[PDB]
């Protein structure tokens, strides 16, 4: 099975760790808790 | 092309193999890759007060 998504102009708050690896993110237009 | 002033000490930063610049809290470049030897070098501005 193969999966196709589509890209939208969207703001994220990226959680960089101490090693420089993005470990988590918040989709800033998902829900009002994310805002 | 990245112009700046500071001391070029050893960074001790674990860059990913594609990464070239290091930023910490702002638009300043905290760490930079050497273009020739690929050693990761810190940028600390010269001592002030």
């Amino acid at each position: 099975a193969y999966y196709v998504g589509y890209l939208q102009p969207r703001t994220f708050l990226l959680k960089y760790n101490e090693n420089g690896t993005i470990t988590d993110a918040v989709d800033c237009a998902l829900d009002p808790l994310s805002e | 092309g990245l112009k700046g002033t500071g001391v070029l000490t050893e960074s001790n930063k674990k860059f990913l193999p594609f990464q070239q610049f290091g930023r910490d809290i702002a638009d300043t470049t905290d760490a930079v890759r050497d273009p020739q030897t690929l050693e990761i070098l810190d940028i600390t501005p010269c001592s002030f007060g």
